[PDB]
Order: structure tokens, then sequence, then C-alpha cells
């Protein structure tokens, strides 16, 4: 079957000016019969195409900063960034072109590290305008938190809601390095009118214990 | 200067086909192989196949054989990829790439959206501030921009004048096949009713512009 490239870690928090190290391992040897090892490193910035940094293990691609260096032993590989800058932030991918089909690792996100920040949590009932129309969206906002990991749990009269909500998260903030998250719970007007307590429970590393924000209609 | 210039976004129905293209320049087209790569949330980066323009020889990822067809037009130095029998699984960004030898640069990507939906402008609902949206001295408010197709919608606040504390979230695809998005902003609690807040929503694919006031 196809060669599997496994990257580590999944997410790498650094401070600007730190050294960064990222790993990629291959389920097969990537040594070609021609003596070369076709293991390549890319950086993808948000909304941009992947950009080639290192090719065939350690060859710095012409015009890539000297602070990027590639190393490794035929199946275990490492990308090092000696002095991390803001231009270096994004997702790093390894890929192999030794054996068809060519394959990619799952990516490692290089992001800015900051102190834990508990989310500010806000809940919005559906508007009367929307209820007229026939739907009820309840929105819970988790504002300016770090790290990214957050659990939102919707409860309607203590009934745990499952499968009827969708979440969306911003990219890390340019200034404060936080994330924000919106979660929408969709109900029918009929169902929304049948219940009283709408609760958004938020679990985050930065909080003492999970916080709940609710309203009663 | 090697340049790979890909064709524009595609919006097609399940079962249809699309032909993506990638115009190249700044190198000898006939002497280097062209690859195509898929990027999707579900499967990450996947290599599709390669083509040698010199003799038209091609080689595929068995996962995409007979899904994807690679060709070239040597007069224009353009590479193409035909995708057939489309399903929601094919909704992805598709890149065309050159050889490492010519720099191994990638095109910009072409987004393909496979959907039954037709063009539809959003409804815009307020997310009013209340006590439920007030953590001490800061209040949150926003607009819910619901049930539009396709992406994107734009949202500004107070006609570009308000930008501090604005978060416009990525759209989500609802099980109905229509998108929904929220845009929020945090403001000084004491500003409410003194300062007006308006979300300027624009959905160009349906020519839908809406300015929505948001108040307690």
């Amino acid at each position: 079957s196809d060669i599997e490239l496994t990257q580590s870690p999944l997410s790498l928090p650094v401070s600007l000016g730190d050294q960064a190290s990222i790993s990629c391992t291959s389920s097969q040897s990537l040594l070609h019969s021609n003596g070369d090892t076709y293991l390549h490193w890319y950086l993808q910035k948000p909304g941009q195409s992947p950009k080639l940094l290192i090719y065939t293990l350690s060859n710095r691609f012409s015009g890539v900063p000297d602070r990027f260096s590639g190393s490794g032993s035929g199946t275990d590989f490492t990308l090092k960034i000696s002095r991390v800058e803001a231009a270096d932030l994004g997702i790093y991918f390894c890929s192999q072109t030794t054996h068809v089909p060519y394959t990619f690792g799952g990516g490692t996100k290089l992001e800015i590290k900051r102190a834990d920040a508990a989310p500010s949590v806000f809940i919005f009932p559906p508007s009367d305008e929307q209820l007229k129309s026939g739907t009820a969206s309840v929105v819970c906002l988790l504002n300016n938190f770090y790290p990214r990991e957050a659990k939102v749990q919707w409860k309607v009269d203590n009934a745990l809601q499952s499968g009827n909500s969708q979440e969306s998260v911003t990219e890390q903030d340019s200034k404060d390095s936080t994330y924000s998250l919106s979660s929408t719970l969709t109900l029918s007007k009929a169902d929304y009118e049948k219940h009283k307590v709408y609760a958004c429970e938020v679990t985050h590393q930065g909080l003492s214990s999970p916080v709940t924000k609710s309203f009663n209609r | 200067q090697v340049k790979l210039q890909q064709s524009g976004a595609e919006f097609v129905k399940a079962g249809a086909s699309v032909k993506l293209s990638c115009k190249t320049s700044g190198y000898t087209f006939n002497n280097y192989w062209i690859h195509w790569v898929k990027q999707s949330p579900g499967q990450g980066l996947e290599w599709i196949g390669e083509i040698d323009p010199s003799d038209g020889y091609s080689n595929y990822n068995q996962k995409f054989k007979g899904k994807a067809t690679l060709t070239v037009d040597k007069s224009s130095s353009t590479a193409y990829m035909h995708l057939n029998s489309l399903t929601s699984e094919d909704s992805a960004v598709y890149y065309c790439t050159s050889s490492t030898s010519v720099g191994g640069s990638w095109g910009q990507g072409t987004t393909v959206t496979v959907s039954s939906a037709s063009t539809k402008g959003p409804s815009v609902f307020p997310l009013a501030p209340s006590s439920k949206s007030t953590s001490g001295g800061t209040a949150a408010l926003g607009c819910l921009v619901k049930d539009y197709f396709p992406e994107p919608v734009t949202v500004s606040w107070n006609s570009g004048a308000l930008t501090s504390g604005v978060h416009t979230f990525p759209a989500v695809l609802q099980s109905s096949g229509l998108y929904s998005l929220s845009s929020v902003v945090t403001v000084p609690s004491s500003s409410l009713g003194t300062q007006t807040y308006i979300c300027n929503v624009n959905h160009k694919p349906s020519n839908t512009k809406v300015d929505k006031k948001v108040e307690p």
C-alpha cells in the first residue's frame, strides 16, 4: 500500500525568535535507486498555496532563508527553523516523491505561543425577525482565548444536544495571538417554543471549571 | 520567471464534469513534468497524477484513475485536468505544480464546489447585545448571515469605520446545502444606544447588499 508520512507534533507553539523543530517519519525507506532521498518540506500560509522550502531531504531551495535546514536518516526526518519570524507561521508539510503514489504528511501548525487566556463567553437568543421566518439559531461566542482547544456543549432543558450545532474558529489574532469561536445551535421555531433553558457550556484549559451561559425564554 | 496561472473557481452539480487549467510561462514547457494535487478537509494533501508534456505520458494515483484526466496544450503551454462524475467528495482545492527543477512552484489553486444548490442571497439577523452578552465593561454584538449560496459574503461594521474587536468567522455548510456565518464585535458597554452599530453585508453572487442595524 501507499507510503504513510507521520508528522510530529500536530501543533507547535513558539515565540518569535525561538528555534523550531518538526519531525516527519516514513512507513518505508525513501532512498531511491539513484542514491537520492526524495523527502521535501513545504510551508502553507493561510489562503495560499504550499511553498517549497527544502527538497530531497536537505537542499535549501534557491531563495529560501538560511534559517531553514533539513536533516534525517532515510526514514526519520527533521525540519529546523533557527530564528522563527512571523513570515514562518502556518502549516508545514513533508512529502515524498520516491515511490508512486507520491504522498504528503498531515501537516504541523507552527503558531504563536502566549499565556493561557480564558474565553469571554456570550450567548445570543434567536432574533424575533428570524422566528417570524420559521427558524431559531442560538449563537454562543467564545471570545479571545488561548490555547485553541475548547469544548462547547449545548443543553436545552438539560437535554444534551448532539449533531444539531456547527462551530467555526478564527485564525490566531495578529496582535494578541488569541482565537475566537462561534457555535450555532439550529432548532425549528416549534421546538424552540417548546423549551425554556438554553445553555452553552464551555470547557477550556484557562477556566477554573467549565462555565455555563444560559438564558430562559 | 516561472509562473503557473490557474483557472477560476468552479460551481457545478453532482454528476457534472469540469476541466481545470493551468497556464505556464518562464520555462521550456516541453521539458518538465506537471503534477496535480488535491487539498480537502477530509483527506489533506493528495497527489493525483503527473504528465510528461513531451510525449503525453501520464501516471496516476490509483485512487484517481478515471476520475481525473491529465492533458496539455503545447501551443499555449497550458496543462489541464478533467474531473468527471463529480460528488461532494470532489469539492476541494486543486493545485497544478511544476518540477523542482524549474523551482517546483505551485499554482494558486482552483476551488471546485460540487453542489445541487442554486444562487441565493442571505437573510441577515441581528445578534443584539444584552446582559447575556456583557462581561463586566465589554459587550458583544453581531450579525447572523444565514442561508446563502455560494460563498463568499462580506461583512463590515459601520461602513468600514469599525474594525477593532471584529471577528468574522468562517462560514459553515449547513445540511440544507446553504452557508451560514456570524460576524461579531466587542465594544465598550457604555457606548450602547449612544453609538449606532450597523453590519454591512454583501453577497455579490446574488447582488444582495444589506445594511442591518444592531441594537439592544
